[PDB]
């Protein structure tokens, strides 16, 4: 209330001590907890701890991923947390060599459930995948638990290690020789309303657009082909209501520079993926264009 | 392959073929994949087999 | 180090049995009108946007524009509440009716239940009464905006027999362990003003899509460049089997019929959530303004 | 990659009179534009008047303008501006430049400024063949106006005379929002007004084809028995020309409604860019605001 409580100065974290300190220094005790550094105190991130059946953790020992929760219209098991390279077998953008490859490490029981519920119901797929995130940690149980980042950078305890994101190489698509100093990056599902499939195309664009119609009008100048397939179906078969062509969300962003080529090694499995080192988690919700 | 602007007719041709899967029609390569361009050509006519013996004739 | 708290303090004869009914809204998010920092009571909640003779979408429209506090303590005399800022995580109440799940994006809805029900034992004085806002996940949102504003357009032909068995179809909806029932926008057959705005609306730019398009497209053709065009006026004949100031009218109406459905057409997720607490009572969620 | 620098501090190369310095000292807490995001930028980036053409396309610089990275503007002395790129979910005060008066609890676009040149006389830092341009920061209905009036006379002005397109510009330049009236600098057709005009046609042409046997004979049911200044004001844009409904399928109407919405929003999206400030409480002489959502 007088000039000295204006004109003291702000108060920084690391000089005073914790509460639990001047906690038991009062009453004077010592116990063989030792709190004098108390961890996770300053970390600006936002995480969270999910589970997972085993099925699924495959290409997952490496921190660093997208993890997608998927629906599932049961009760007990109705929602699924689905790792982003599991997806790889729905989307027709992948290869069939990277394809054959990356089912041949998901041979167990809960990834073919996740792949027929995602190729069962009579919606979309972006009517059932809700992001999470990245992951940093696994526990590697029988029912493995997870650390998902929900906004901010991905490190490891005491920040000494920054983990990066990965994608598979099939879902990278720059639409710009030039990346500027930042580029975001988005997660664009474009589906393709032809004949035999609706089986939609997953990629991941690192954009240097920030306003959203500013990177609609060139999607709609990149998957000019998906436009046209929907139109399409909609002129050729009436009576049926498709909707949403490409869903774009954003997914947070990077620092443009530290963008590069690498590859993660599992069970003997090479796959050549992108890899961005420095990635801030910032999600969105799955925003939907024709 | 047969063609009428110089009476010049093709015989052992090999075609790969495949289906258009924006329509449903027929899309007609080489082995290299030249994307086979006699069709927009206004005087040559083509005969198709395929392995289980169906049949095309196409002008 | 004290945090940014608006105080929020009351003015009739709170009794300690009232305290203990409200000391169990803590992560309850209540809505304010205008960002004060010592309000009176009479304006925390919706019961200051109450109308009897308004509907339910103006409420939504009026909801969008407020700002959401947390209770952040209780105490004699005066009320904490806590003003998030977006990138904090925060403990909310599950007020709504409808259970949640980790990760499940999170919407602020007007309550579709007011007065007399058996759990609506609220915080209550001789006038005013507490009212709390809906917390309800994405598409659950989008399909009760669907269910409501199909239930309005069915307003006109609700004499016959397949309309009230199709508003008695549409009325309620199955969820996760979930039968919950909606009210119906008519009351007393006829119908309030803010579904008559937004069926009229919806209505005009349909009406007004099937006039326009088809001439505008035909002239779009002499100065054609992509092949999506051509093929898009195709379908406007196949569908199918004036002055110049009222044409500008005309769109202008259409444009002013698109600007007053922003409000139904489309909802920001305000919460995701972290984690949820055990029993599904809170839920620990990060804000997203 | 160095993080991008949360003070960005403006350099100046010409000889700054007193009166500049004066006038540089005004425009403190307001709103500039910058591509670059160094920390030691130059002043031929600061501003718009590096993208200021001899063709006046406006629908070209608010194309534009969506690109640039937003600052406030801090710390003015001697050769120096200190920038601040704001990060997202904080509050800070902005300050208005234009004569637009503002309200609580309404939003904020950006937006290039009307009738610009010296018709009201800007001496807005004038030095050595380039100007301080500034973005107007302009509430939620006039933006929605601003450029709803473009896209209207974007549309209008296909197959049909110039005496009609000359009288069109002039019921179409002037907006009386809120006590005053603006003027737009030249409204021009150009390939980039063409792309909306295009996903806009396509949209309503889809929605056209989108509606479903209830939704189209709603006013029409609707005008018989009801008696309303608004249905009689909507009714007069129509053309001229109890019963059962066809088939009630609610099944399929929950359907049509989505994609319905999904096409709203496509409609929608060309007329509501971006919300870049939530105003909340005003200065009383309307000359700054302190304001939430800066980024």
């Amino acid at each position: 209330m007088d000039a000295r409580a204006v004109a003291k100065r702000p108060r920084d974290p690391a000089d005073e001590d914790n509460e639990l300190v001047t906690a038991l220094k009062a009453k004077r005790e010592v116990n063989t907890i030792s709190v004098r550094y108390l961890y996770h105190a300053d970390h600006q991130a936002l995480t969270a701890r999910f589970f997972v059946p085993e099925g699924l953790v495959e290409f997952e020992a490496q921190p660093g991923a997208l993890l997608i929760r998927m629906e599932t219209g049961c009760d007990s098991p109705r929602h699924l947390y689905i790792s982003l390279y599991l997806l790889g077998i729905r989307a027709s953008n992948v290869s069939a060599s990277t394809r054959c490859l990356l089912e041949s490490v998901y041979t167990a029981s809960a990834a073919r459930a996740a792949l027929q519920w995602l190729d069962l119901g009579p919606h979309l797929l972006h009517r059932r995948l809700e992001t999470l995130g990245c992951v940093k940690t696994v526990s590697l149980g029988i029912t493995s638990l997870l650390t998902c980042v929900m906004r901010g950078y991905l490190y490891n305890t005491l920040k000494t290690e920054v983990f990066a994101l990965m994608i598979p190489k099939d879902m990278y698509l720059t639409w710009e020789e030039t990346r500027g100093r930042l580029q975001y990056v988005y997660l664009i599902i474009v589906y393709d309303y032809d004949g035999p499939e609706t089986r939609p195309g997953i990629y991941v664009l690192t954009s240097s657009i920030a306003h959203w119609q500013t990177l609609v009008d060139v999607a709609r100048g990149k998957f000019a082909r998906e436009r046209c397939s929907f139109v399409n179906r909609r002129i050729t078969r009436p009576r049926q209501i498709p909707l949403c062509t490409g869903v774009i969300q954003k997914l947070g962003w990077c620092l443009a520079d530290d963008i590069h080529t690498s590859f993660l090694v599992h069970k003997e499995l090479k796959l050549s993926v992108v890899r961005l080192d420095n990635f801030s988690v910032e999600l969105g919700d799955f925003r939907e264009f024709v | 392959v047969v063609r009428c602007v110089r009476a010049q007719v093709d015989l052992g041709v090999e075609v790969r073929a495949a289906r258009c899967p924006r329509t449903g029609l027929w899309i007609v390569r080489d082995r290299r994949g030249r994307l086979r361009r006699w069709l927009s050509q206004p005087e040559v006519c083509v005969l198709y087999v395929t392995p289980d013996l169906d049949f095309y004739w196409v002008l | 180090a004290m945090e940014a708290n608006i105080f929020c303090t009351f003015d009739h004869k709170l009794s300690i049995a009232d305290v203990g009914k409200l000391t169990k809204l803590v992560a309850a998010v209540v809505p304010i009108p205008q960002r004060l920092h010592l309000i009176k009571h009479y304006q925390l909640g919706l019961h200051q946007f109450v109308d009897h003779t308004r509907g339910y979408v103006r409420l939504r429209g009026l909801l969008r524009n407020m700002t959401l506090t947390l209770m952040r303590r209780v105490e004699g005399n005066q009320i904490l509440l806590h003003v998030p800022t977006h990138g904090l995580l925060y403990t909310v109440l599950n007020t709504g009716p409808v259970t949640w799940e980790k990760g499940d994006a999170l919407c602020v809805l007007p309550p579709l239940f007011h007065g007399p029900l058996a759990r609506e034992n609220l915080l209550t004085l001789g006038q005013w009464e507490l009212v709390l806002p809906w917390i309800v996940p994405m598409p659950l949102a989008l399909e009760i905006n669907q269910r409501l504003l199909i239930m309005g357009l069915f307003s006109l032909d609700r004499s016959y027999e397949e309309v009230k068995a199709a508003v008695q179809q549409l009325q309620t909806i199955t969820f996760r362990d979930a039968t919950f029932t909606i009210p119906d926008p008519v009351i007393d057959q006829h119908l309030l003003i803010d579904m008559k705005t937004a069926c009229l609306s919806m209505s005009m730019v349909a009406n007004l899509a099937s006039e326009l398009t088809m001439t505008y497209v035909r002239k779009l053709a002499l100065e054609d460049s992509s092949m999506l065009l051509v093929k898009c006026q195709e379908l406007l004949m196949r569908l199918d089997r004036v002055s110049p100031d009222d044409e500008i009218a005309r769109l202008s109406a259409l444009f002013v019929m698109l600007r007053q459905l922003d409000d139904l057409i489309r909802e920001q997720v305000v919460f995701t959530v972290c984690d949820v607490s055990p029993d599904n009572k809170s839920a620990t969620c990060i804000f997203k303004g």
